[PDB]
């Protein structure tokens, strides 16, 4: 029962080195993402607030 | 409106073929969408200047294209599979059974060497040299050789009209057919002194004509009066003539008296520069004559079952028969695509890397800007795949081996943006005045206008909305354009 | 600040800085033979201006080598502008000098029995 | 760093055409020999005798070069494979880079002639 | 650089009348221009049904019944390739729905057993019939219902009388309907499950399948007894695929006293 | 001070390049930096005497790296950079080296290059004849390709994604949901900058007759 | 010409495939500066399908050409079509097209005309 969160913009969507060519662009690609954390250094405000809403999530699945 | 800031476009080098002067362009794209062109320099040909017709239709190379191939149902087309249409084609070609000199192959403006040149294999392996250009008396040989390329050229180059003493124009009106070709023919008369004069419609030019007639008789008389002493005095002259009495079918007599005072006197005709000079209308009509691309003389009496438009716009509902098999191969929908059973969709000349031949004999490439849209692809790939769906194997496959084919058609071809001189233009002269010698009788038709519009021909010009505002904005009855009242 | 920005008396010239650059000295084999043998703007050894040219121009051809220069060389040459003038080879030459000093007394950082110094 | 890694050599570059021939020789002789411990390391499905002809068709691609120096670098090139391959640093979507062959057929259509090239305009 | 494998043509009709033109070269970024819907794409067929269908660009609609098996059919497609909405078998308007934009429209909503929800009958042909009766209400084009071997109309059998049951009905409802039957699977006689996603897609895309029963079985017979000692119409020669072989899957002195030991 | 130092490195230099005639090519400097121009057969002799006299000790490779005009002959030239941290200095050297031919290695010399010089191999494919460990680093291990050449695109040639059917991460040729733009296209068509004045001293020019 | 292409690592399509060329850039017939025509850029001719097509969501312009926005630039002619046929690669020269020469003066704006004047000047 397993999930992940994406912090920063590095991680989705390739981000400030999406260009290159040593790169994936975001770990969609790779892992199936659940939230999002946006923000190049997204504060620890705004990646604790997309715990909070991960936390919802889970808690609405109910497996 | 610009759309798009300069530091976005993608700059890309390439040819026009609107016109007969094979102007240097710019062609200025965001990536799928074509925004501008703009004159590149070129020392002889245009001296960055470019046409009007030729910078803003790009409005119509976006608004009336052909995204897919179609078929014809009965007063209906749908939109077709490629198989489906190219099927349709192989099956009315087994159906009809055009045997020889039925197989009718005409081309039309803006269209690529290479593309002609695929088309003349396509119906010579066929059995039939029905094969024929888009011109009203266009069903037969143009009245003046295939042979001797300085036949239809520019033969002087368009540098030396800078050199010239004193000129006169046959059957045209350098105004609105070429119309750099005015720019340089004003500036070398401003810079020095010259002398012209007219024969056809009273023109308005830029620069000052002397007018003569509106008969074949007064030009004649124009020729034996008082031009006899100019032309024969004049230390670099040069005799032009338009392509629109090429349109007339008593355009043989008219070849005689010409080439007759040419081949006469020694001084519009000598070694080191030829004087006789016709122009064209079209990128592809004086390049279609370096292949050949000429009807036999019993091509022009069958009536054909199966025709070939290739771009072919200025064709009349009377020009085709009606049970014909009458497949269109174009880049736009128009009049020519209108009595089509199929349509394929081409590339229009921004989409491929075509080769394009001008008045003087210039071989000039373009190179593509962007891909075909939707679903047009190029041209002679397309013939070449139809080939096969015939009994017609073509024996290339790739572009480098079009190239070596092009230049076994002739190898000033794939010499590009080069002008050479000729030796036989002493001897074109006399074996262009033997052929239509006592062939035909000048009538007394009055010297027509070549078009009736600028702003609207070539198959691009008439779909964009920018020419069909420009045409009834200049339409000259009213009081905005006139210099006076 | 003001002084930048006033109205009267600023050409944009006289504070121009990206354009006054300086270019890399580039120095050929040659040109250190020509160093070597026609002399300096500061010390030069060419008089006749005609055949001064000339006697250039064969070394900007490659008549003269560079060994040859340095055999042809004189002691005061060899002294003056290649070594130092006591004969010794020029020191690696660095910008702004460093000199150490020692911090040891109670103005230092770590005691005596830590193992760091303070240098200054 | 001292000492090199395990299976490394100093790149040296010969003079010679035939000490190249038998440098090459040698690493076929290397390659092929510890093809058996490809399959067991990155765990393929296939058969060693496929490893064994894929060593064989890579050096058929390079046996007609004549310039000295572009064996050399291919030399040195095929060491540093080697050197990767015949330890862990390579993983098991990497070393399959060298069999996308092999490992599954993408589906119909694929264009031979110029008619099926032409019907999605070269793909 | 990636081709459509997938594809016959760059221009394709489908047969309703829509117009369809693959853009690009065959791969991840670009669009074959097909819409798909997948019934049951959370389960085992499914996954590589479109894994093998949003590989290329094929819009892929996905009802989902639970949230978290649908999350790593996110990571086999593009920005905007795969869709999820979630639907019940039960309330109409979400069947309605999901086959509103599809070109093509498959379901492999299968259950091997009953559930206090719904018994053989409520998965098999009342599903069948439920979904089958929307795409014939909004004539989509290529329906396929895939099925189970031995799918006989009357059968001691609950389950293989209902999908027997179920074919009939969306027989009788949709003329053009294309039904499969394959084999027992084996991802990882049987038939490999890479195999029968490719026959699939062979059968999606081209025409002269329609209103076709195909029976997908593998190359050679076995029993259940040598499968375990093994461990310890129309067939596949109509679309141009040979199925791999089960036995070949199934896999998927002196120098020690020379050495150190006590340092 | 500043003149008269820029003055007394172009004599160090001058004195750098008589003591060693068969080996020094040029010299130039530009702003108290001093770039020695040497053969690529050249590299280990001068290397040891910019390591080893006591008025030239610089110790210490301090970063090495290539850069690739492609409008030569000889295409790569690999700098290298020392500093004597005893007389406060700094001095480079550069020599060239194409595609397929090399130069040697100071790795026998200086310890630390040995790292540097597989990193300009990796970005370049430059060679370095006479050293353990030549193989690539801070790529990846089956990259086909060198990164940091002009024929080498930015984006690259290849990009990962996971297959479902083969259950690991496959290398596909390369696709982009937005292409890049290069606003290079754009530049300025008048020149920026002028030729600029010189720091030449007086006594290293040639003098005008008369 | 030693044959490059097998050693810079690029794939045989970039080599065999795609047709390149050497050009001058031309003087903008906008602005009268000139100082971008003088290197020689090598930039390679767009592929049939896989220059750019518009995306679905927003409209983006995605391509599948990975040569699409690269360009380089050289000194001279002959060393572009050295490094050019170096690599291996099928280019097309396309040879400049400068001004003609033509002497000005400003006394050419007045002139004594003896016939008709046939222009009259404005500044
Ligand atoms: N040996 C085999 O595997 C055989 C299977 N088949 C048939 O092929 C098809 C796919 O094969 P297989 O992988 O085994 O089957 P699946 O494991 O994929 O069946 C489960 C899938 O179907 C969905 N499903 C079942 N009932 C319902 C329902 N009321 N509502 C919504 N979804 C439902 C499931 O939803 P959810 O995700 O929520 O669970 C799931 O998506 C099936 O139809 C099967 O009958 C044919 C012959 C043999």
């Amino acid at each position: 029962p397993r999930w992940v969160i994406s912090m920063g913009s590095c991680a989705n969507g390739g981000g400030y080195y999406h260009f290159s060519y040593s790169v994936v662009r975001g770990c969609d690609r790779i892992v199936p993402v659940d939230v999002y954390v946006p923000g190049c250094p997204p504060t620890s405000e705004a990646l604790m607030y997309g715990v909070f809403q991960l936390q919802r999530k889970m808690r609405n699945t109910k497996i | 409106a610009f759309r798009a800031r300069p530091w976005e476009l993608k700059k890309t080098e390439s040819i026009d073929v609107m016109d007969a002067v094979g102007s240097n362009i710019r062609i200025d794209s965001k990536g799928v969408e074509v925004m501008r062109v703009i004159p590149r320099v070129h020392e002889d040909v245009n001296e960055e200047w470019i046409n009007d017709k030729s910078r803003f239709a790009c409005d119509g190379l976006k608004t009336q294209r052909l995204t897919t191939p179609l078929i014809r149902v009965g007063d209906k087309f749908v939109n077709a599979t490629w198989d489906d249409a190219l099927s349709t084609i192989a099956k009315a070609y087994q159906q009809k059974a055009p045997k020889g000199d039925e197989f009718k192959a005409v081309a039309g403006a803006l269209v690529e060497v290479e593309s002609m040149v695929a088309l003349k294999d396509m119906t010579n392996a066929l059995g039939s040299e029905n094969t024929t250009t888009d011109t009203p008396n266009g069903n037969s040989a143009p009245a003046h050789g295939i042979t001797f390329r300085s036949n239809y050229l520019f033969n002087s180059s368009i540098a030396g009209i800078e050199d010239a003493d004193a000129i006169l124009l046959v059957g045209t009106n350098p105004r609105r057919e070429a119309a750099v070709m005015n720019a340089r023919i004003r500036k070398a008369w401003l810079r020095q002194e010259l002398e012209i004069a007219s024969v056809g419609p009273t023109l308005d030019a830029t620069f000052d004509v002397a007018e003569l007639g509106n008969t074949h008789a007064d030009l004649e008389k124009a020729l034996s009066g008082e031009f006899g002493e100019v032309l024969k005095n004049a230390k670099n002259p040069l005799i032009i003539v338009g392509s629109g009495i090429t349109d007339r079918e008593d355009a043989g007599a008219f070849f005689n008296t010409i080439g007759k005072f040419v081949e006469s006197t020694p001084s519009v005709l000598n070694e080191n520069w030829n004087g006789y000079n016709v122009l064209q209308r079209s990128a592809s009509r004086a390049g279609a004559y370096d292949i050949g691309f000429t009807p036999s003389d019993e091509a022009s009496k069958t009536t054909p079952k199966m025709v070939w438009l290739l771009g072919a716009d200025e064709v009349a509902a009377s020009d085709i028969p009606a049970d014909a098999f009458v497949v269109y191969q174009g880049h736009n929908g128009d009049v020519g695509a209108q009595f089509a059973d199929v349509v394929l969709p081409g590339a229009a000349y921004t989409e491929k890397a075509g080769t394009y031949v001008n008045t003087e004999g210039r071989s000039q490439i373009s190179r593509a800007a962007t891909g075909p849209p939707g679903g047009a692809r190029e041209d002679w790939k397309i013939l070449r795949a139809v080939s096969e769906y015939l009994g017609v194997a073509l024996p290339y496959e790739d572009a480098y081996e079009v190239r070596d084919r092009l230049a076994e058609i002739s190898p000033s071809l794939v010499r590009y943006d080069l002008v050479e001189p000729t030796v036989f233009g002493d001897v074109a002269v006399q074996h262009s005045l033997v052929g239509p010698n006592g062939s035909v009788t000048p009538s007394s038709a009055p010297l027509t206008e070549t078009i009736e519009n600028f702003y609207m021909t070539d198959s691009i010009s008439r779909s964009s909305p920018t020419m069909a505002k420009s045409s009834i904005a200049f339409n000259k009855d009213n009081k905005k354009n006139q210099a006076f009242a | 600040s003001y002084p930048t920005n006033d109205i009267a008396e600023n050409p944009y010239w006289k504070r121009d800085h990206r354009r006054a650059y300086p270019q890399t000295a580039f120095f050929d084999q040659k040109t250190v033979t020509g160093l070597l043998e026609l002399g300096s703007e500061a010390t030069p050894r060419i008089a006749d201006g005609e055949a001064g040219t000339k006697a250039l121009a064969n070394i900007a051809n490659g008549g003269v080598s560079f060994t040859q220069a340095l055999g042809k060389s004189s002691k005061d040459v060899i002294y003056g502008e290649v070594l130092t003038v006591n004969g010794l080879p020029p020191v690696a030459p660095t910008l702004a000098p460093k000199q150490w000093k020692i911090i040891e007394g109670e103005a230092a950082i770590y005691p005596k029995g830590y193992p760091c110094r303070t240098f200054h | 760093a001292i000492i090199a890694t395990a299976f490394a050599e100093t790149v040296k570059f010969s003079g010679s055409k035939q000490e190249l021939q038998k440098r090459t020789l040698a690493l076929y002789r290397q390659f092929l020999r510890g093809a058996p411990t490809f399959a067991d390391l990155y765990e393929v499905q296939f058969s060693i005798p496929t490893i064994r002809t894929k060593i064989r068709q890579e050096f058929e691609r390079h046996r007609f070069v004549d310039d000295l120096s572009i064996q050399n670098v291919l030399y040195a090139k095929g060491h540093m494979e080697y050197q990767e391959c015949i330890n862990f640093w390579k993983q098991q979507a990497q070393f399959l880079k060298y069999f996308p062959e092999e490992d599954d057929i993408q589906g119909r259509h694929q264009p031979s002639n110029f008619v099926d090239k032409f019907l999605k305009n070269r793909a | 650089m990636n081709s459509f494998e997938n594809l016959a043509q760059d221009v394709n009709i489908t047969r309703s009348g829509k117009t369809l033109i693959a853009k690009g070269t065959g791969g991840r970024s670009s669009r074959t221009g097909y819409t798909a819907t997948v019934f049951g794409a959370n389960g085992f067929l499914g996954s590589y049904l479109t894994a093998k269908l949003a590989k290329h660009g094929t819009t892929v609609v996905v009802p989902y019944r639970e949230e978290m098996a649908k999350r790593h059919l996110k990571v086999t497609g593009d920005l905007g390739v795969v869709n999820f909405l979630e639907m019940d078998l039960r309330n109409l308007e979400s069947i309605d729905e999901a086959v509103r934009h599809s070109d093509i429209v498959v379901n492999l909503i299968g259950r091997e057993y009953e559930t206090k929800n719904f018994n053989y009958y409520d998965v098999h042909v009342e599903g069948a019939r439920r979904i089958a009766e929307a795409v014939k209400k909004h004539n989509i084009a290529r329906y396929i219902h895939v099925s189970a071997f031995n799918a006989e109309i009357d059968s001691p059998s609950e389950f293989n009388h209902t999908k027997g049951l179920g074919e009939q009905v969306t027989k009788d409802i949709v003329p053009w309907a294309t039904i499969v039957r394959p084999a027992p699977m084996f991802g990882r006689n049987p038939v490999h499950v890479i195999d029968v996603a490719a026959a699939l897609e062979r059968i999606c895309f081209d025409d002269s399948t329609v209103a076709q029963t195909f029976e997908l079985y593998g190359p050679q017979k076995f029993t259940q007894k040598q499968i375990i000692d093994m461990v310890s119409a129309k067939t596949f020669n109509d679309l141009d695929l040979t199925p791999m072989e089960l036995p070949d899957l199934m896999f998927k002195e002196n120098k020690e006293k020379t050495f150190v030991h006590i340092l | 001070r500043y003149l008269q130092h820029v003055s007394d490195l172009h004599q160090y230099a001058k004195y750098i390049m008589a003591a060693l005639p068969k080996y020094i090519q040029g010299f130039s400097v530009w702003k108290d930096e001093l770039t020695l121009h040497v053969a690529p057969s050249a590299v280990i002799p001068v290397t040891t005497f910019l390591r080893d006299n006591t008025s030239t000790q610089y110790k210490s490779i301090i970063d090495i790296t290539a850069v690739d005009y492609p409008s030569r002959e000889n295409r790569f030239e690999v700098v290298y950079n020392f500093l004597s941290v005893r007389h406060n200095s700094r001095i480079r050297l550069k020599t060239y080296a194409t595609e397929v031919t090399p130069v040697p290695s100071i790795t026998c010399l200086y310890e630390g290059a040995n790292w540097f010089e597989r990193e300009a191999y990796d970005m370049y494919g430059v060679f370095f004849e006479g050293h353990p460990d030549l193989r690539r680093i801070m790529t990846d291990y089956g990259f086909e390709g060198h990164p940091l050449r002009k024929d080498f695109p930015l984006t690259g040639y290849t990009e990962v994604r996971w297959d479902e059917e083969k259950r690991r991460v496959v290398y596909e040729p390369l696709e982009l949901t937005q292409a890049f733009r290069n606003f290079s296209a754009g530049s300025t068509a008048w020149e920026p900058v002028g030729p600029g004045r010189d720091d030449r001293p007086d006594s290293f020019k040639l003098p005008t007759p008369k | 010409v030693p044959a490059h292409e097998i050693v810079s690592g690029a794939p045989a399509e970039l080599s065999r495939n795609r047709v390149v060329r050497i050009y001058q850039q031309a003087k903008p017939a906008t602005q009268s500066g000139e100082y971008g025509t003088f290197a020689w850029r090598l930039d390679w001719d767009i592929v049939d399908v896989a220059n750019r097509w518009e995306n679905d969501l927003i409209g983006w312009q995605s391509s599948g050409d990975y040569m699409q926005a690269t360009q380089m630039k050289f000194t001279s002619k002959e060393s572009a079509i050295k490094f050019a046929n170096k690599q291996g690669w099928d280019f097309y020269i396309q040879e400049p097209h400068h001004r003609k020469f033509r002497v000005k003066q400003y006394a050419n704006n007045f002139v004594h005309s003896y016939g008709k004047l046939k222009h009259i000047r404005t500044k």
